């Protein structure tokens, strides 16, 4: 029943920590929030519907030990894949949502994540609903190779169609948001929000070094123009609430 | 080159009476047998050859009266990403692509064809202009990824790429993209959201370099050959998956062997693909591209 | 202040029996006579007062639940140019303006409300968003010109401003702009291409500072009072020319004397002007703005 | 019959210098080209029509000695004002044009310049013609104060309407292009062209110093992203010819 804070190493009683939205009382570090928690933390009680609850991955490139690596994370997490999607309400205002969860294969984006994000984006488009995405990812899933790359295109396509309908897309970048994800849908919100000390970049040092032989923080990205707001999690609900109200189709 | 070791050992002995005729005839057939039957990793080194034809090599043979246009109306003119306007069998078109550099000093100038974020914005500007004047857009992909590091990210590399992706998605003009060097993941897709995508038979397209894949997945960088074979990055590999629309033939030995021969082939593809998209109007061609990328990927419901 | 020298000499003697009552009554009337009848140069120093109300001073009294939005998705978040989204009597609106700073240290932070090119791009981004979601745009002009120098020009200050001008011109949403500090020529017009333009009675609007005009036209900088009077930069001067649509009253002594009193007046203007533009649709409101600026200027055919 | 080169001080026979488009033979410096010369240098013989040939300035702000300062330049130049406008053809392709001339009041933009530039832009819009502007200016004309400022708006408005019709505007920045002009129409071409060593900036040192107590070159602006092309005057005609052909309404 105990989760240790990685920053300051002080041990805590999870019950109250969850009620503080996984924010460290002592040092204010923002611990990861699981998909269903995040969703609960922002939606009206009992208003969540989950889309495509049981969509599993497959193996197009026949990558070794890929399907079993997926089980390890399904069994450990409880999730079928690394993104939870569906519709909810917040202070009376409906919206579609896609929370990514970085425990399941570091939140890497393969075919399932692309298809689920598209299916919700495309739903919102029909029903004219704002859409909110919480990115948490290490980039593209290398096990599906080129297909994972094309997910950047697959997503963007639904998103731009959604934008061309005059509909709000809020990009909520959580720690960590990197690679293909940050180079795709995570960067292109009408409004871009993040969280204190969240790590946001493009290519990692291990990739950049082999590919050609605290600046990634959210506060730094806001100075350098790329975020509308750094939102403390105590103001998350209220912040999202007001944004949707301003963008409420009168 | 690594796989030219046998060819090297053949011509080593000829340059030392009846042997010479048989060895030289034997060289003829074996040289063909090798280059006609290429392994995936053979294709990766061919694409990495410093002498591999760049964008600016191909343009004069394909387009009439090509005029480079420079800049992003923002910050800089990125050497690595060139663009302009020209003609293709009478019709005005916009052309865009990464510029790899020919010799050493020129590679330094071009940053090896790795675009900064100013490059992608310069590409975007030009395509918006094309859309405005209804010009078709041809893009040349030839990059080992977008320029990484603090400076790059500090000026919005993630955002430069993501913006291109969403703007390209809804372009009301035909877009045809082609891989001539490597296809460095997001750096490549940043000018690759096209109606039709084509590849040179010995070019690469991938989420990561095989050396990258090796250092992360195999936990040992000196295993890139296997990673490449596993990763399925060849033109044929990509063609089977339905991600690209055609593979162009390449001259024996590599495209660098005969630039004009190779450039004529790219034009016949450019022309033929563009003729597919004549039936499509300004709204319908955007939808065509939507429907390409919307339907890529495999999953289990 | 310069023109408060007589008021200073009156209250100097009162703070030294029957004189006191008459002097204090005499102070009452003269203080009014002065501030009720203001010369153009008196108005320029009032607008330059460090304590003059900034944009962020006014917003809370005018708009409900104002949320600042930061950045240009490009390079930086310009302290000098702030913006966001809020409510005005129920209706969602976008708000934009230059932020002058309140005290010394805060002036340094805000670069005195002189926007870099990233500021104008941040302004543009926000207005495009407003146009997208059909929100009215209120802008606050309060700047002594856009930030000059190499660095500024080196990142496209000319282009940042010119782009705003052309995008603002065709915005399919109502735009209402208001001068609360100085109106530094192009820095001011960079967020001033509005359907209706309003000014505080003691604010400034001009192609150059009077000190600038003096050093160029009079060839002697110490002659700015005369330049100002010649230049016709007061709210009334501009109103007669038909360049602005109304002048808001100001509390005796200056807007800084009573911020809430002043802010309520700005809202009644904002509301009333916005009600003019309700008859106008998305296409028609763009045309309305076209027709305003198309018809400014005098010549001889 | 002689014009001295300001750069290298070598004296020259104007006849041949004009045939070299006022380019210095010795040092390649690009001498100013008067409005009617510029027009001739780019148009087919006898294809020029001049719009609003006789539009004079007036004095709205009653600025002292303004109207007589205008005469001094009318008498010295032969021009009625500092911009020449009209239609021409180049290798068979019609286009509207506005050449600014920096001898007449340093090419400063007042009401006449705004109205003439708008009248041609608005003509081209009706008849769907590309439009080409040669900027040469020291900024806004201070003698008409706020009106000169509003010319930046007046012009932009016609230009954007012209752009919304899908019509080509080429911005040809000649030495010198500064102030209101560079901060308005000069910067916003579909294609932006300039000339070797031309001086382009925003606020001057005399203005910036009082207003708040070789980086302006065209080659520098092309490095820093703001110009499509630096065009030697030997390639001007050909360059403009091809651009119009590409943008020819098929
Ligand atoms: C088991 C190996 C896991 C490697 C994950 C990894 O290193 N991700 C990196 C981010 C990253 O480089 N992502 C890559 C990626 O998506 C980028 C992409 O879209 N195009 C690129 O060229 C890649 C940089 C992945 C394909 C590896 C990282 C580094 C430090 C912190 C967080 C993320
Ligand atoms: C007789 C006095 C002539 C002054 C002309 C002048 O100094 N122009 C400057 C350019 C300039 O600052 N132009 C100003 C101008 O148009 C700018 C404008 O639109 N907004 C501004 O704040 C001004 C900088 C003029 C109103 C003075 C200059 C300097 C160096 C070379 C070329 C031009
Ligand atoms: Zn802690
Ligand atoms: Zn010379």
């Amino acid at each position: 029943i105990m989760t240790k804070c990685p920053k300051c190493k002080k041990i805590m009683y999870t019950k109250e920590l969850a009620e503080n939205l996984n924010v460290c009382f002592n040092c204010d570090h923002h611990i990861a929030l699981t998909a269903y928690k995040r969703i609960e933390a922002i939606s009206d009680e009992g208003s969540f519907t989950e889309f495509d609850k049981g969509m599993t991955s497959a193996n197009p490139l026949d990558f070794p030990s890929y399907l079993e690596k997926i089980e390890k994370d399904q069994q450990k997490t409880g999730l079928k894949e690394a993104v939870v999607t569906g519709t909810a309400q917040l202070d009376g205002m409906k919206f579609g949502v896609a929370v990514m969860d970085s425990r399941f294969r570091m939140g890497s984006m393969g075919s399932v994540i692309g298809e689920k994000i598209c299916r919700i984006i495309d739903y919102c488009t029909e029903n004219r609903l704002p859409f909110i995405l919480f990115s948490a990812s290490g980039g593209a899933r290398m096990q599906e190779g080129i297909i994972s790359l094309m997910q950047m295109g697959k997503t963007s396509v639904s998103l731009k169609r959604h934008s061309d309908a005059g509909l709000l897309y809020i990009s909520y970048l959580t720690h960590p948001t990197t690679g293909g994800v940050s180079a795709s849908f995570a960067s292109v919100g009408d409004i871009n929000l993040s969280e204190p000390k969240a790590l946001i970049g493009f290519a990692g040092r291990r990739v950049i070094e082999q590919t050609i032989n605290d600046f990634q923080t959210a506060e730094f990205l806001l100075e350098h123009g790329q975020l509308d707001k750094v939102v403390h999690r105590n103001d998350m609900r209220q912040t999202l609430s007001e944004i949707l109200k301003i963008h409420q189709e009168v | 080159l690594d796989f030219e070791k046998p060819l090297f050992e053949i011509r080593n002995k000829i340059e030392s009476q009846e042997e010479i005729d048989m060895l030289e005839a034997s060289l003829e057939r074996e040289t063909k047998k090798i280059y006609t039957n290429l392994k995936p990793w053979d294709r990766v080194q061919i694409a990495r050859l410093q002498e591999r034809p760049t964008t600016l090599d191909y343009i004069p043979y394909i387009f009439d009266s090509f005029m480079e246009l420079h800049g992003d109306r923002n910050f800089r003119d990125d050497p690595a990403m060139i663009g302009g306007i020209g003609f293709l069998n009478g019709r005005a078109v916009t052309v865009i692509g990464q510029q790899r550099g020919k010799d050493t000093k020129d590679n330094i100038y071009r940053n090896f064809g790795m675009a900064h974020p100013e490059g992608y914005r310069k590409a975007l500007r030009l395509m918006k202009q094309a859309e405005k004047f209804n010009r078709p857009i041809f893009t040349f992909i030839d990059t080992k990824g977008a320029y990484p590091g603090k400076a790059a990210e500090e000026r919005g590399q993630s955002e430069s790429i993501a913006t291109n992706l969403i703007e390209m998605a809804s372009l009301k003009v035909p877009v045809i993209a082609i891989v001539i060097g490597e296809g460095g993941s997001g750096g490549a897709l940043g000018i690759g959201i096209a109606n039709k995508v084509l590849m040179l038979e010995n070019s690469t397209y991938s989420v990561i370099s095989p050396e990258g894949a090796a250092a992360l997945l195999w936990k040992d960088s000196n295993l890139a050959k296997i990673a490449a074979e596993t990763m399925k990055i060849t033109a044929h590999d990509i063609k089977q998956l339905g991600i690209i629309d055609d593979v162009i033939s390449e001259p024996l030995g590599g495209a660098h062997k005969d630039i004009e021969q190779q450039a004529l082939a790219i034009k016949s593809a450019f022309v033929a693909q563009l003729d597919s998209l004549e039936s499509l109007s300004r709204d319908e061609i955007a939808n065509d591209r939507f429907e390409k990328f919307r339907n890529i990927g495999s999953y289990i419901e």
